[PDB]
């Protein structure tokens, strides 16, 4: 996943889970990228699904 | 099955908007974004419970689909969970309207605005957007927006969650019961 077209004003919300590196389940990469964008860069994927 | 309920496609989960009908023939709409690149659609995560395909989608510059029933028996109840629908309408400033989905269940709200543009980025523009300061999370796309037993919209996207509030874009479902020559029962 990259998140190099965030920040995004708005996202769809489809459930497509991903595990982000704070132990959250991020509900699909829009979200998830948005979040790293808000981390300043500090959040990563861990893996894809629920964490 | 009814609005509000969860819905598998084999790439996600979204929620079913509402249920509708043409003549003897049962469909159901959600989100365009769902029915995208989607053909069958199932009632749960193992798969065993077939609802039916795809018999349309539109997105993005507008943000419906409609799914045609295959499966026999389910029940298709023309409710949002219990909330009876009646009709359908145009949303209006000020509105009190309530959204369900399979995520965040049912919350309510306003319409803040009409005629929204929302920008989901990669080309993805949808128009004529129903702006709300309802909260909305993945997996409430393609949900109902009612207002009573009035059918107002479908979920589509916004920004923000139901913990610290937000912003949710609702497509008009007036356009999308018109496109398919479906109505609401």
């Amino acid at each position: 996943v990259d998140c190099s077209e965030y920040p995004k004003p708005a996202c769809t919300i489809e459930y497509r889970p991903l595990c982000g590196s704070d132990n959250k389940t991020y509900g699909n990469k829009c979200n998830f990228c948005n979040a790293v964008v808000e981390s300043n860069g500090t959040l990563t994927l861990s893996h894809f699904g629920k964490c | 099955i009814s609005g509000g309920d969860a819905i598998y496609s084999s790439t996600g989960r979204c929620s079913l908007g509402f249920n509708v009908r043409s003549g003897s023939t049962y469909y159901f709409l959600t989100a365009g974004h769902c029915t995208d690149g989607a053909t069958t659609w199932w009632a749960n995560s193992a798969r065993t419970t077939v609802l039916g395909t795809t018999s349309g989608s539109s997105f993005p510059n507008n943000d419906y689909g409609i799914v045609r029933y295959t499966n026999t028996t389910i029940p298709k109840d023309g409710t949002v969970g219990g909330q009876d629908i009646t009709s359908a309408a145009n949303a209006t400033v000020g509105m009190a309207v309530t959204r369900r989905g399979s995520t965040t269940g049912t919350h309510s709200g306003s319409v803040t605005a009409l005629n929204a543009t929302v920008n989901y980025g990669g080309g993805d523009v949808v128009y004529g957007m129903i702006r709300t300061n309802v909260c909305a999370e993945p997996g409430d796309s393609g949900g109902p927006l009612y207002s009573g037993t009035r059918a107002i919209g479908l979920t589509s996207g916004g920004s923000g969650n139901c913990s610290s509030g937000g912003t949710t874009f609702f497509q008009p479902v007036t356009e999308a019961l018109v496109a398919y020559g479906v109505s609401v029962y």
